[PDB]
């Protein structure tokens, strides 16, 4: 059975750098170079870049670039740019009486542009939202890289679970990410405290927002 | 090669 | 030339669909076409294919849960005894010959669920009402308990896009989905309306959000 492995996620190369992605077969492909590349950003169908372990797609820019044959395959991006964050996937086949064919488990490509810490808000639950028995509390980290970890706190208090994160892919023009968390409880609960904080930690940097329920 | 159609143009 | 698929929705374990791939700009005749499918947050995993005379192969792993066939214009993909494993975005894509797929179509997503669609609530996101007011305000929107995905979301029917964010959807424990859509506005600007439309319910909510 053909397994097509490539370099583990992430990978990361400063704008203007290169990055090389590999792709091993677990056997000879087809022609030693039937091998393609796909690139595929969050949301989008996958594109192809490159077939034939080395040939450019119609309109790809030329800093991608595709070399090896047989079962060790690289995919380069020279002068990186934001724009090329994004999961990066090798499909190969090899001829055994029939097409036994397969995808790389994907590289994410991480970016690294101007370091940008992030602004914070927090928005308390609206009144008609508390009245449904579930309160959701959101917070946002804006415009910022690299990444951040968040942590919410009530009166004080660390907490560890109803926390959900999402990240916005990287901005194709500064590399920054977005972020919301949120905090999700019963009203009953979201009604026994007083102080809401979410914290963004960037490193050595951390940014704060608060709310004291009652003052909102 | 048998039923894989046309190759990238 | 563009392929297209179509009939992804909530479907129960245990249960069939059958998604279909529209082509056009050239002929299936001329050209073998690809099943790939994605699960959330997950790689590419390649389905099966039909060569130009019609005969179907597939993953190992398929064991003829799963028919491919085609006609003309189109492509299908019948599934059956599906489960939680089979929940993802299928995609489409034309396999030339010497091995490039392309193009891929849009993909369309299978939610293999228990639940029934269910519209989305959508409540306000305003700063806290006592916070001093600055020259700018960041409103938003909360967009919770739907299924399936997708959600849309604009901001004055289209017409407010710069310094829009809207984040990936999340499960939440409840088993439906939520997202968040926020936009930075002038402190003094007349007040903005998020439009969320789910069109698995054919359903379409306005909020219309003020500085708190
Ligand atoms: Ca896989
Ligand atoms: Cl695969």
């Amino acid at each position: 059975a053909l397994v097509l492995t490539q370099t583990p996620s992430p990978v990361s190369a400063a704008v203007g750098g290169a990055v090389s992605i590999s792709c091993q077969s677990s056997q000879n492909i087809y022609k030693d170079n039937e091998l393609s590349w796909y690139q595929q950003k969050p949301g989008q169908p996958p594109k192809l870049l490159i077939y034939k372990a080395s040939t450019l797609a119609s309109g790809v820019p030329s800093r991608f670039s595709g070399s090896g044959s047989g079962t060790q395959f690289t995919l380069t991006i020279s002068g990186v740019q934001c724009d090329d964050a994004a999961t990066y996937y090798c499909q190969g086949s090899r001829y055994n009486n029939g097409w036994d064919s397969g995808f790389g488990g994907g590289t994410e490509v991480v970016v690294k542009g101007d370091p940008v810490a992030p602004t914070v808000l927090i928005f308390p639950p609206s009144a008609d939202l508390v009245a449904t028995g579930t309160v959701t509390i959101v917070c946002v980290a804006n415009k910022y890289f690299p990444d951040v970890t968040v942590t919410w706190e009530v009166d004080g208090t660390t907490q560890t679970t109803g926390i959900e994160n999402s990240k916005t892919p990287q901005n194709s023009a500064d590399c920054t990410y977005n972020l919301s968390s949120t905090l999700t409880l019963t009203s009953t609960q979201y009604n026994s405290h007083k102080e809401y904080t979410c914290k963004v930690t960037q490193g050595t940097t951390s940014v704060v927002q608060s709310f004291n329920r009652g003052d909102c | 090669k048998f039923g894989k159609g046309g190759t990238y143009p | 030339q563009t392929v297209k698929e179509s009939g992804g929705r909530l479907v129960t374990p245990g249960g069939t669909l059958t998604l279909t791939c529209t082509v056009s700009g050239f002929s299936l005749s001329r050209y073998a076409m690809s099943w790939v499918r994605q699960a959330p947050g997950e790689g590419l995993e390649y389905i099966g294919w039909i060569n130009t005379y019609g005969s179907a192969y597939y993953a190992s792993w398929v064991n003829g849960r799963f028919t491919i066939s085609k006609t003309s214009t189109t492509m299908d993909l019948k599934m059956t005894s599906l489960t939680a494993a089979d929940t993802a975005t299928y995609f489409c894509v034309r396999w030339f010959a010497d091995g490039g797929m392309d193009p891929w179509g849009p993909g369309t997503l299978v939610t293999v669920s228990s639940g029934q669609p269910k519209a989305p609530s959508v409540f306000p996101l305003a700063p806290c009402c006592g916070d001093t007011p600055s020259s700018t305000v960041t409103l938003g929107c909360l967009v919770k308990g739907y299924l399936p995905e997708p959600v849309t979301v604009t901001w004055n029917s289209g017409t407010l896009t710069n310094g829009v964010r809207t984040f990936p959807s999340v499960r939440q424990s409840s088993g439906l989905y939520s997202l968040s859509s926020v936009v930075s506005v002038t402190s003094s600007s007349q007040p903005v309306t998020c439009n969320v439309a789910h069109p698995a319910t054919n359903t379409k909510v306005d909020k219309t959000v003020a500085p708190s």
